[PDB]
């Protein structure tokens, strides 16, 4: 009866960090996929079940539209079988992921002069995500033998690090702003 | 893939001196660059980090900055203890790659060496080789003529020599010259000699002996 | 508090290797940790890099030939080197990473690629002459050895100041040779003991060679 609120995760006025990526389930609601493929001003929109332009050509039990920043550099790992920091501590995508992958610039919004720290990625992790897990603990990471009690210091290192997102960053270190649609009754088109 | 260039390849200034080696990358690395220090023999030190940081423990003359490709690393106040290469490594891009590398040469006044001349050791003549050394011992600069006169007559082809890197606190160099010749040989003539020719010698001292 | 490398050596080509960077504070298992290798004379070289969550990349120069691994249970990180070939040979460096930078680094192994074999040194003494008082030179000679390193010390350890061991040159025999050299008072000659002891690893070779008039 209505139109998927796909403007809402897309054309919204701030996005998740990656570390803490939005998720926006989306049911109750029939879109094109093609006021989307049809924009022209995505720097990726990589599909991996099906091809971008016959999208809204077909209906799905459930779709999720996860939202987070990274950098342009860094859009490479959101796609299955991707390792790095980021497709191991941040966002990962399982081996059968069925559904696309969004970036575009956001130098514009998301970028700040002298640099917006707001933006962070996990960087110290034992052992790297599951498919579609988000870990948003903020606990000092043990690196030596010598247990951290809370405190941060040598071998004990706070696991997110900030961006320093600024105007003049090469294109890789430019802030990206990343939607992955994932597909798997009330969707259509 | 990402190629860092620095610059000079060798360097030479004296104590307390200024001293900047830049660092190119060819493509966009941002802050991740950083800056090591290798001691002849040990391994690297880590001296600056994310392009412009000091790491823990270093002394405040060192510092480096850059965003970008080109990168500036710089020692403020040079000391003897500061003979190293020096490299730049970019870390961001998966090939991690380093600079060529700057050697770094303290600069001093003239020290004149130390000659000694040592004979074969008559354990060594029982292999049938007998080979002369010849030590300059603490001496600046690097530039020394080491002539080796068996009998009256000067020898070329047979002789090789290494020279220790700077001492790390005098900023003085030793070199050994090593003739070598066969036992056969070293028993056919009887005066040896080595003469040694540097900047801070007023003229060549030989020091020479016979055998017995 | 270290790194404490081993299992470096000689190797024929083609043949295979592993080293060993064994750590005292930090925990291999939780932490970023990559290996640098630097051939004779020549720059840096990046190889390999494993996370802590254990992705692994290498260099295209050793990829598909070297994979790096640890084991927790021994707080130990392992450079295995297959199909090696003559360009491998160099001195090989663990370091800890901070998340990319490395910050602590281990004192490094050599590995030498070549087919030659094995052989020990002969030490002969470089005696001093003939000022009762000032300054008397006195060394050893290592002679014709392979591969490297030999290690040179002066009574035990108890003599340090002074001493320069040179580095060797590869002779026209396609051995090494190279000879220390120590400078002591001219009135020690006489009385107190002096003894290089040269130790080539290679070939399990401890001499003592006594120095004297």
């Amino acid at each position: 009866t209505n139109l998927c609120p796909f403007g809402e995760v897309f054309n919204a006025t701030r996005f998740a960090s990656v570390y803490a990526w939005n998720r926006k389930r989306i049911s109750n609601c029939v879109a094109d996929y093609s006021v989307l493929y049809n924009s022209a001003s995505f720097s990726t929109f990589k599909c991996y079940g099906v091809s971008p332009t016959k999208l809204n050509d077909l209906c799905f039990t459930n779709v999720y539209a996860d939202s987070f920043v990274i950098r342009g550099d860094e859009v490479r790992q959101i796609a299955p079988g991707q390792t790095g920091k980021i497709a191991d501590y941040n966002y990962k995508l399982p081996d059968d992921f069925t559904g696309c992958v969004i970036a575009w610039n956001s130098n514009n919004l998301d970028s700040k002069v002298g640099g917006n720290y707001n933006y962070l990625y996990r960087l110290f992790r034992k052992s790297n995500l599951k498919p579609f897990e988000r870990d948003i603990s903020t606990e000092i990471y043990q690196a030596g033998s010598t247990p951290c009690n809370g405190v941060e210091g040598f071998n004990c290192y706070f696991p997110l690090q900030s961006y320093g997102f600024q105007p003049t960053n090469g294109v890789g270190y430019q802030p990206y702003r990343v939607v992955v649609l994932s597909f798997e009754a009330t969707v259509c088109g | 893939d990402i190629q860092m260039t620095q610059s000079p390849s060798s360097l030479s200034a004296s104590v307390g001196d200024r001293v900047t080696i830049t660092c190119q990358a060819s493509q966009d690395i941002n802050k991740y660059l950083n800056w090591y220090q290798q001691k002849p023999g040990k391994a690297p030190k880590l001296l600056i980090f994310d392009a412009s940081h000091l790491e823990t423990g270093v002394p405040s003359r060192f510092s480096a900055s850059g965003s970008g490709t080109d990168f500036t690393f710089t020692i403020s106040s040079l000391q003897p203890e500061d003979i190293a290469t020096y490299y730049c490594h970019q870390y961001d891009n998966l090939p991690r790659t380093f600079g060529q590398g700057t050697r770094l040469e303290i600069k001093r006044t003239v020290a004149a060496p130390s000659v000694f001349i040592f004979p074969p050791s008559d354990e060594q003549l029982k292999s049938g080789t007998a080979s002369v050394v010849c030590l300059l011992n603490n001496f600046y600069p690097r530039e020394a003529k080491v002539q080796w006169k068996v009998d009256n007559a000067l020898q070329s082809g047979n002789s090789q020599e290494s020279v220790t890197e700077q001492d790390s606190k005098d900023s003085t160099y030793s070199l050994s010259s090593t003739l070598t010749l066969s036992k056969a040989d070293y028993e056919k003539h009887k005066v040896y000699a080595c003469e040694v020719t540097h900047q801070g010698l007023s003229s060549p001292v030989t020091k020479s002996f016979n055998r017995g | 508090v270290q790194l404490v490398e081993s299992g470096g050596g000689l190797v024929q080509p083609g043949g295979s290797l592993r080293l060993s960077c064994a750590a005292s504070e930090f925990i291999v298992s939780r932490n970023y940790m990559s290996w640098v290798r630097q051939a004779p004379g020549k720059g840096l070289e990046w190889v390999s890099v494993i996370y802590s969550g254990g992705s692994t990349f290498y260099a295209d120069s050793v990829k598909g030939r070297f994979t790096i691994s640890r084991d927790n249970s021994k707080n130990t990180l392992y450079l295995q080197m297959n199909s090696l070939r003559a360009e491998d040979t160099g001195v090989y460096y663990c370091a800890r990473d901070r998340g990319l930078v490395s910050d602590y680094w281990g004192q490094g192994t050599l590995v030498t690629v070549s087919s030659a074999s094995t052989k020990g040194p002969s030490v002969f003494p470089l005696a001093p002459s003939s000022t009762s008082g000032g300054t008397a030179a006195l060394g050893c000679l290592v002679k014709d050895y392979f591969p490297e390193p030999v290690t040179v010390s002066w009574n035990s350890g108890a003599l340090t100041s002074g001493v320069h061991t040179f580095p060797a040159v590869l002779q026209s025999s396609g051995l090494y040779s190279l000879s220390s050299v120590v400078t002591v008072p001219s009135s020690s000659l006489g009385t107190q003991t002096y003894i290089c002891n040269v130790n080539h690893k290679p070939s399990n070779t401890k001499v003592d060679k006594k120095v004297e008039p």
